[PDB]
RNA sequence: CCCAUAGUAGGCCUAAAAGCAGCCACCAAUUAAGAAAGCGUUCAAGCUCAACACCUCCCAAACAUAUA
């Protein structure tokens, strides 16, 4: 639903800052 | 084309379009020098097909417009600037020493003023590696360091 | 330092040629 | 000098003339071959189930606010049954193909913000639109028949 | 016409021409370019004294080379010339030069969009 | 310019909390705790309010209020006057549903706070997410 | 820079270039600097009126006109 | 434990017999250690050489300053330090015996790997500082994953299996063909001339 | 190239340290912007990123074109 692709854009931002810490 | 005509009053008139010739001779290639059985056989020399892809300023065209392969556009990108050093495109004028095949800018480059001992040699670049490919009809290949 | 040319290359490798040739007469 | 030293050792001449001939030489095709030849379907049930709601619709340009100032459109719209809707045309262009809307195939592109309603309060929101000069009413289409600007204002007077 | 001379590549601001007058100090390193510019002869003949084999025929060969950097030649060296010898290089002619049924010939490889600026 | 603090209605003029966070723009600290003295009166006194206020480049005072916060309004609804540390496992505060629900037909109203969702579940979701992140459990 | 007024037809087949120009800088973010400046768009091949208060009247059809030579040539008449 | 341990200078035991400086502990490929054992990311060796204490230090140290002790761990795999380096007294003349023990090292073949890596830590996250690891290092090392390194344990066969070269190493030197184990090693029949001292050569088939 | 509101100045500790002094959860609203990946401030306020809407003096001379 909304809140199921809302969850996983959160967890591509999550993941998008845990590969932006050394940069 | 389009040409911006003003004079106050700016309008957009698009002027006398041109098109490709009707047979590619391999159709189902992807760059027009694909198409055309062209991917190494063209120089700097030959200026007829360096000027279908240059600005009437003679800056080059960008790779979506003119749709080259990646290489074809380095590599057409490469002549054209060995082309304009060499004289070939006198009319690509925005408004004397004579060269051919210079791989660098003329305005930027050191003398050599101690070229090195015959095992360590600093030696001039003539024409580019983009062309290295290029059919060679001879036997030894162009030499492209002197 | 010295350099490896065409020649030498060309050369090193008729004699290369002629050496599996070798092989092959000496395998029967 | 010994077997592994520092600095990487010369080869004697026929070592190296062994390396020279023994490269790698990498395979060459005649031809090369670059020469050679769940949120979607959330938007088209959600957007879709909007295509069936609506009596009337209308559009904007509406980029051109303030956060706030779209918190206030968002309000002054928000006291009526219309509903705003920001979405890629991206999808809207087969939407329209979908619904049987080949009058309005020429009218989303760009940013725009969908206005769908069933009651008509559009001619208070060109009043609250005459005081902003800018951000212009984009032609709608109310029970597959076009509304013009003009024709916003016959019906929306 | 050794003045009209054509470097390939970058050699006109690359190539370095060194002498030493043998004052101490009197190293004098000096491009193509500037000495293309003091005497419009020395690029073609310090390439042809280095050519020549290295002895003493090479300076009796050398006064037997009449330089000149233009079109003019002298009338009393214009009546002993035999032979033109072919240029070595073929000179490439520019998009001026090419006719009309020469540009015609070659086909426009790719169409424009009728849309675009230049 | 936008300012927006948490300051509380306790304390009119407490000093570091509005001197020198205020004293860039040029400020009146008289009127805006004479002000927000009248913000005090006209709710509930003692409790943290936010406020709104845009410093206009013409040197004037718009204060904007709205609902109180949602940290002691949750916290002090459960009666918490310190606050869980952890806030992971550890709880003080057992909350039932309806007492959020109750609490929350008095929130989805404000503008300047923009909690302006038409149903319910939008905002008590929202409520619940904060109850998650704080030491409060939903019971039933 | 005092008036724009900035005209289109989108009843009319479309032109996405002066509509892209009301886009970025027929906005209030360039009159969030730029505050002299009085846009008004109608709505009904296009055409942008420009009213200098000074001494010009820069007026341009944009239908086959791209967003950056109108706006590059609308600021190089804002520098004058 | 998910941080780097100490590895100590010298073990507690010593070592009082002197020993040849035997430098085929460099050459070649290595065999212990080249696969993972638990781990997901590591520091490979494309070439030997030598640790000393100061690398060791340099790599706990640099590590366990940018490092998530609750996503990653990492174990060494390279023991301490247990090759007696010696040096003579400094000037002084020849001969004499072989000089006192000076310092101990580990020595580190080519494809061994040294520091694992594991948790819940992507690739790209850790490519930074087992980079500047891998670029302090005395040989040239190289941060690899598991998919990494059989991507590239891959690519060697698919350049072994496509080059259009009639004329390998292998062919020449185990065939004794142009007379050339006269120029050869013995080792490098079994090297198949991708080492040459203590070097690599990935890019020669 | 853009583009950034809101529960909120997340709780606790901290004079306050608010995504950015530290612990822990890291849910949630619109269609969508992380209880935050870099500047930045005592603290703030302000700037970018992901994501939304368009998509002793150098040292052969030289030479890239004719079939090995
Ligand atoms: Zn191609």
């Amino acid at each position: 639903s909304r809140e199921y692709w809302r969850r996983l854009r959160k967890q591509n931002i999550w993941r998008h800052n845990r590969l932006s810490k050394n940069k | 084309f389009r040409e911006v005509v003003e004079t106050t009053i700016i309008e957009g008139r698009i002027t006398a379009t041109p098109k490709e010739s009707p047979n590619p001779p391999n159709p189902s290639g992807q760059c027009p020098i694909c198409r055309w059985n062209l991917k190494h056989k063209y120089n700097y020399d030959d200026v007829l097909l360096l000027s279908q892809f240059i600005r009437p300023h003679g800056g080059m065209l960008p790779r979506k417009i003119t749709g080259l392969c990646q290489e074809e556009h380095r590599k057409i990108e490469e002549c054209v600037k060995m082309a304009h050093r060499a004289g070939l495109l006198p009319n690509h004028r925005p408004r004397q020493l004579n060269r051919y095949l210079t791989r660098w800018a003329p305005g930027s480059v050191k003398p050599i003023y101690k070229k090195g001992p015959r095992w360590n040699r600093v030696r001039m670049p003539v024409g580019s590696p983009l062309l290295r490919d290029n059919v060679c009809y001879s036997r030894t290949p162009w030499k492209l360091y002197h | 330092p010295r350099f490896v040319s065409l020649r030498a290359k060309q050369n090193m490798i008729r004699r290369l040629e002629i050496e599996a040739e070798n092989h092959y007469w000496l395998s029967m | 000098s010994k077997a592994v030293t520092r600095h990487r050792r010369v080869m004697h001449f026929q070592r190296q003339k062994l390396m020279a001939v023994t490269e790698y030489i990498p395979p060459k095709p005649a031809i090369h071959p670059s020469c050679l030849p769940g949120l979607i379907r959330l938007l088209r049930r959600e957007i879709a189930a909007v295509f069936q709601d609506n009596r009337m619709i209308a559009v904007c340009q509406n980029v051109a606010l303030s956060a706030e100032d779209k918190l206030l459109m968002r309000h002054q719209l928000r006291k009526h049954k219309i509903l705003m809707k920001v979405f890629p045309n991206q999808v809207l262009k087969p939407f329209l193909e979908d619904s049987k809307y080949q009058n309005l195939l020429p009218l989303f592109v760009g940013h725009n913000m969908l206005l769908v309603s069933e009651e008509p309060k559009v001619k208070e929101m060109v009043r609250i639109l005459r005081t902003v000069p800018f951000l212009p009413l984009l032609g709608g289409c109310i029970d597959d028949t076009i509304l013009s600007r003009q024709g916003f204002i016959n019906y929306s007077k | 016409n050794t003045r009209h001379i054509a470097f390939s590549g970058n050699k006109w601001e690359q190539k370095v021409y060194s002498s030493h007058t043998g004052y101490p100090g009197g190293f004098r390193q000096v491009t193509a370019a500037q000495l293309h510019l003091r005497d419009p002869v020395a690029i073609v003949k310090l390439a042809i004294y280095g050519m020549l084999p290295k002895n003493l025929h090479r300076r009796t060969m050398m006064e037997r080379l009449h330089l000149f950097p233009d079109e003019y030649i002298p009338e009393d060296i214009l009546k002993n010339l035999v032979e033109e010898l072919p240029q070595p290089r073929k000179i490439p002619k520019r998009l001026d030069e090419y006719t009309q049924e020469e540009i015609d010939a070659f086909p426009r490889l790719w169409t424009p969009p009728e849309d675009y600026r230049l | 310019g936008v300012i927006r603090a948490i300051v509380r209605a306790g304390l009119a003029m407490p000093g570091p909390p509005l001197g020198p966070v205020l004293g860039q723009r040029g400020v009146s600290i008289n009127q805006f705790c004479k002000e927000f003295n009248e913000r005090t009166k006209d709710i509930k006194e003692g409790i943290p309010l936010p406020t709104k206020i845009l410093v206009k480049p013409d040197r004037t005072f718009e204060i904007k209020i709205g609902q109180p916060t949602v940290s002691y309004f949750l916290k002090a609804a459960a009666g918490i006057e310190k606050g869980a540390r952890q806030t992971g496992k550890e709880v003080a505060g057992l909350v039932t549903l309806k007492h959020v629900y109750e609490i929350a037909r008095i929130k989805a109203q404000d503008e300047a706070f923009a909690l302006q969702d038409v149903p319910l579940s939008s905002v008590v979701r929202s409520i619940i997410g904060s109850a998650r992140s704080l030491g409060i459990r939903v019971v039933k | 820079v005092k008036q724009v007024r900035v005209q289109f037809c989108p009843f009319e087949k479309n032109v996405e270039s002066t509509r892209t120009f009301l886009q970025t800088v027929s906005s209030e973010k360039v009159r969030s600097t730029n505050l002299n400046c009085s846009v008004i768009a109608d709505v009904r091949e296009p055409c942008v009126d420009v009213l200098f208060g000074d001494g010009h009247r820069l007026i341009m059809r944009g239908a086959h006109l791209t967003a950056l030579e109108m706006l590059t040539a609308f600021a190089s008449h804002i520098r004058a | 434990k998910p941080k780097l341990r100490f590895i100590e200078r010298a073990p507690l035991v010593p070592k009082v017999r002197r020993e040849p400086k035997n430098l085929s502990d460099i050459r070649g490929p290595s065999t212990e250690a080249t696969e993972f054992t638990e781990g997901n990311f590591a520091i490979l060796a494309l070439g030997g050489g030598y640790l000393h204490w100061g690398h060791f230090e340099m790599m706990r140290l640099t590590i366990n300053r940018s490092m998530d002790p609750k996503n990653m761990f990492a174990i060494w795999r390279v023991p301490a330090p247990f090759k007696p380096i010696t040096r003579k007294s400094v000037g002084h003349r020849m001969g004499g015996g072989k000089g006192a023990i000076d310092h101990y090292v580990t020595p580190v073949k080519a494809g061994r790997l040294v520091v694992e890596m594991g948790g819940r830590c992507e690739f790209e996250e850790v490519q930074g500082f087992l980079d500047q690891v891998a670029h302090k290092l005395p040989f040239a090392a190289k941060a690899v994953s598991r998919g990494t390194l059989e991507k590239m344990r891959k690519d060697q066969e698919e350049r072994e299996r496509n080059n259009q070269n009639p004329w390998t190493f292998e062919r020449i030197a185990t065939a004794n063909m142009l007379g050339i184990r006269k120029v050869l090693s013995p080792y490098d029949l079994t090297h198949k001339g991708k080492y040459w001292g203590k070097f690599y050569m990935p890019k020669r088939v």
